């Protein structure tokens, strides 16, 4: 009962990292973005390697910090700061800048926070056209080996609500990512081999496992 | 209106929470579910199929296929050892990273039966006998034919059976306090002209219907 | 005590006490009516694609690491089911494998038979993309290698890891047989359509592999053959096509 | 009075929740409705009107009339093509400014049938015959009048009917992997004396009930 | 009917492939596996039978 497939997998981790600032010189370190695949995280990556079709919803909260830079501004007195978190679904258009128009299309959900309460969440379906995602593909996309366009599932972009010329602070973001009503099919034998990229199955020749003395060893009873 | 009063625990993530969220797509309706074969509700259906053991992890061969195999010799050796091994799932080198080895791992407690399999891989013009012979845990291992025949064992005769299937009933973890399989010589090959030397026994592990497991924790192999 | 069976114009001889894997307890059959009601129109031929195709036989000798196939682009030069794959955009199948081998009492050898579902392999190098030629030759046999192999565009076919990263001892996994051959010489593996879309293309995607994996290698003595012939005949079944008007 | 417990997620604004909101005008008797006609409920009832396609979208005549009107020449030429097309709405330039492909680009995943029809615009003393073909997705277009002719065809007899109309039912998105459609002159335009030389089709397109739309995104035209 | 008279401890296996008038010899092991065919393991049978249909002359 706590080798069931829902106790198996229905669990919490920290996916991604990020930092992003308020004013800067960069341009690209004034949001935060990362791109959702489940073969980035190396927590679920092995547990889901067993199966080879999945389908899932998902769950995201978000836990934000602030700083104030240690340049040379001192004798502040700011207001709580505003966050903007938005979701792009697969097939949805992607900021360049802060100052985007993109970030105010109505078919982005985002969500508004300000610091001081609880942390933000929000629910995803299951989004494919296809009837379930696909942990294994041997096979061409149309040409990349072992990717398809079924298992797009969106991008996440963070940056800092502020008006205009704004004062220097730094945020960062913990993502934490959990799967429910998680169904499964095909189970595949594990991986006895160390992951070397995030996109294909490449590896390395091992040992199947570790030696002994002799075919007849026994340790010593106690 | 209506009278609240907030308790402790209030705006806190805690990781294991089971709370509702908010969906981000509300206007979006899934794809219907499609009956793929092969579906898993429990990872004691992974645990319950046989898988290949490599008994002969000795030094040399660990990345042929000749560790799976188990040397039988020719001649007449009428007393001597063939293999002998701890029952020890998850933490002895033999069984570590089988179907049922990788599995245990993922689990801090776990208490069950086991189901040996022994298959003779000769040809069909070979017969003679072993002793298959099975100490309780606490007990030592046997150091010659006799004493092994004065316990629990059972007397195979390859020349009429091709396989031999045991079971062990007392499993568990925690200088191994545990019981132990040996197999000797009682008669030895008898062959007619014409005919390979050599001979090989291979062996299969799973696990009965009762087992059990608990404590979720993290894997130590990656 | 010999069951002769036909399929069109294809006629195979087998023994009548051979034992039969289904997959995973799921025979073929064809995608019922309105899954897909309205405009998606199938049809089915039905007339070559029940015949059994026999492929050519592999040779087995002391050093023999394995072979394998991919289905389908093993059967796209066999005739009227290779004319479905170009003419048609989109199709489903399941299939029956026949497998055989002739020996004598005087050999020894035990064979795994598996088929590896979406089977995606690696590169031998390890930032690398593998070619699609390394994969498959169509109706031939590629082969494992006993050792690690190199070089550019190879896949890493070293037999323990199966070119999938994973221990060879635990295939069994998967729908298999086993062929000892002090017993049975037969094997006979039934397996329906598997995918997370009911219909797809049939040459950018590779739905299963066969593998054929010797664990105790063959051996022999004085005047015998120092070879044993593999035959495998395969039958498609209940395929299934898109609509053409 | 009442122990409470705050949950996590007290406190936050979250953009796409659906909570009470408290009024600001309570003594206020809103305007009652007036059945005014055109009441739109669902966005499948504007794409499932005819709208003229832009087939002719040649250099040069981008900013004219003549952008709509297909070119049927005079004389003899009896084997020749007469336009060709594939249909992918919302990524191809022909369909993407339809009332079709402007719907189709509020969505990011969408599957569904279309209904094609063609208009002869001639005068009522022309005759002649035409060809009109579809490959399904996967296969090439034709390249002569004969190969057409082996596929999936219609010959439409203009001085017996003005219009041909025709149904396409599998569609979707993602060098095409896209069904298209040609017209092959099967005779040539016979008139007689005292006529317009030149002759014109118009295309229309819609959409058939079934059609499916999911996962709202932004539109990329602004 | 087809009749492996060898010794008890042969084994071994063979194809049997028919094609229709009309159709060409193959001209190897794999494109007569594609047609009509019967895999034959003298280790378990003996003898294996074979019934052709379509039987004319000129």
């Amino acid at each position: 009962s706590e080798s069931s497939i829902e106790n198996f997998l229905c669990r919490s981790a920290c996916v991604y990292m990020g930092e992003y600032h308020t004013t800067n010189t960069d341009t690209s370190k004034l949001f935060a973005s990362w791109t959702i695949n489940a073969r980035r995280m190396v927590q679920m990556r092995r547990k889901l390697e067993l199966f080879t079709y999945v389908r899932f919803d998902m769950e995201v909260t978000f836990v934000i910090t602030s700083k104030q830079d240690q340049g040379t501004q001192l004798g502040q007195d700011m207001p709580p700061l505003t966050h903007q978190i938005m979701y792009i679904p697969p097939g949805g258009p992607i900021p360049k800048s802060v100052t985007d128009y993109t970030w105010q299309t109505s078919t982005n959900p985002s969500i508004f926070w300000t610091e001081g309460n609880a942390p933000p969440r929000m629910s995803i379906p299951f989004i494919s056209i296809g009837n379930a995602y696909s942990n294994f593909y041997d096979g061409w996309s149309h040409g990349v080996y072992g990717y398809n366009t079924l298992n797009h599932m969106g991008q996440i972009y963070v940056r800092h609500v502020n008006g205009s010329s704004p004062l220097p602070m730094t945020s960062t973001v913990r993502m934490y990512f959990k799967p429910k009503h998680v169904k499964v099919w095909v189970p595949r034998p594990p991986r006895l081999c160390q992951y070397k990229n995030a996109s294909t199955v490449n590896f390395t020749p091992t040992n199947i496992t570790e030696k002994r003395q002799s075919i007849n060893y026994i340790p010593e009873t106690v | 209106g209506l009278p609240v009063m907030n308790t402790p625990g209030s705006n806190q993530f805690l990781t294991s929470d089971d709370f509702q969220s908010p969906s981000a797509m509300p206007q979006f309706d899934v794809t219907p579910e499609l009956n793929i074969p092969g579906e898993v509700q429990n990872l004691m259906e992974i645990a319950e199929v046989d898988s290949v053991v490599p008994v002969n992890n000795v030094e040399g061969k660990l990345d042929t296929m000749e560790i799976y195999r188990i040397p039988v010799q020719s001649g007449n050796h009428q007393s001597s050892q063939v293999f002998g091994f701890q029952v020890q799932p998850g933490l002895d080198n033999v069984f570590k990273h089988t179907l049922l080895g990788e599995i245990l791992n993922y689990y801090a407690h776990w208490s069950g039966s086991i189901k040996l399999t022994f298959v003779f891989c000769g040809s069909a013009m070979a017969t003679g006998k072993f002793l298959l012979a099975y100490a309780p845990p606490g007990a030592n291992a046997p150091k010659s034919r006799k004493d092994a025949m004065l316990g629990t064992h059972i007397i195979w005769d390859v020349g009429l059976q091709s396989s031999c299937v045991l079971c062990i009933p007392w499993i568990s973890q925690t200088y191994t306090s545990a019981g132990n399989v040996t197999c000797w010589y009682q008669t030895g090959i008898v062959v007619p002209a014409g005919t390979p030397t050599s001979c090989s026994i291979m062996c299969f592990v799973s696990a009965c219907n009762d087992f059990s497991v608990r404590l979720l924790k993290d894997t130590p192999f990656i | 005590r010999v069951r002769s069976i036909t399929l069109g114009n294809s006629t195979i001889t087998t023994q009548e006490s051979a034992n039969v894997v289904v997959a995973y307890g799921r025979w073929p059959e064809y995608l019922k009516d309105n899954e897909a009601t309205a405009e998606d129109q199938p049809t089915q031929p039905d007339v070559a694609t029940c015949r059994f195709y026999t492929l050519e036989s592999v040779t087995w000798e002391r050093d023999s690491p394995g072979w394998w196939w991919k289905f389908p682009d093993a059967l796209k030069d066999m005739g009227l089911f290779g004319q479905n794959m170009y003419y048609h955009y989109l199709g489903r199948a399941g299939y029956t494998i026949h497998v055989q081998c002739n020996a004598s009492k005087f050999h020894q050898g035990c064979l795994m038979v598996v088929c590896v579902p979406e089977a995606e392999m690696g590169c031998s190098q390890v930032d690398g993309t593998v070619n699609e030629h390394s994969l498959s030759e169509g109706e031939t046999a590629k082969k494992f290698a006993s050792t690690s192999t190199n070089g550019t565009n190879t896949v890493q076919s070293i037999v323990t890891n199966a070119g999938m990263g994973v221990g060879v001892g635990n295939l069994t996994i998967f729908p298999h047989q086993w062929i000892n051959l002090r017993t049975n010489n037969c094997a006979t593996i039934v397996m329906p359509y598997i995918n997370n879309v009911p219909m797809d293309n049939m040459f950018r995607h590779h739905n299963f592999t066969l593998m054929i994996i010797p664990f105790v290698p063959l051996d022999y003595s004085s005047d015998s053959s120092t070879y044993v012939p593999i035959t495998v005949t395969v039958a498609p079944m209940c395929a299934e096509y898109n609509g053409l008007r």
